[PDB]
């Protein structure tokens, strides 16, 4: 809706110009998953005895 | 602009456009002037004249 009035003279292109399929985008999912404990956290280690 | 930055007056570059109207570039060779052209040619007060 405002491409040509502010971006297209600019010389920026839309993010999407060509291309065939939509872009997939990925969604922040609030559910609780167990992930392995990171080897560099900043709080929490793990040490295998 | 290349003739400007050789101190070129505003005749010279008019006459070098005239002899070098044949550089303009091609739509089917860049597939940027494909979208560009058609959203170029989709304006109001454009006439091919």
């Amino acid at each position: 809706r405002f491409f040509a009035i502010c971006g297209l003279q600019e010389g920026f292109e839309p993010f999407a110009i060509n291309m065939q399929r939509p872009v997939t985008t990925w969604f922040s999912k609030s559910l609780p998953q167990f992930e392995p404990v990171p080897p560099e956290h900043p709080h929490y280690e793990v040490a295998r005895m | 602009k290349t003739r400007y930055a050789l101190k070129d007056t505003d005749e010279e570059v008019r006459e070098f456009l005239q002899n070098n109207l044949h550089l303009q570039g091609k739509v089917e060779g860049s597939p940027s002037l494909r979208w560009q052209m058609a959203l170029y040619r989709g304006l109001p007060g454009r006439e091919e004249d």
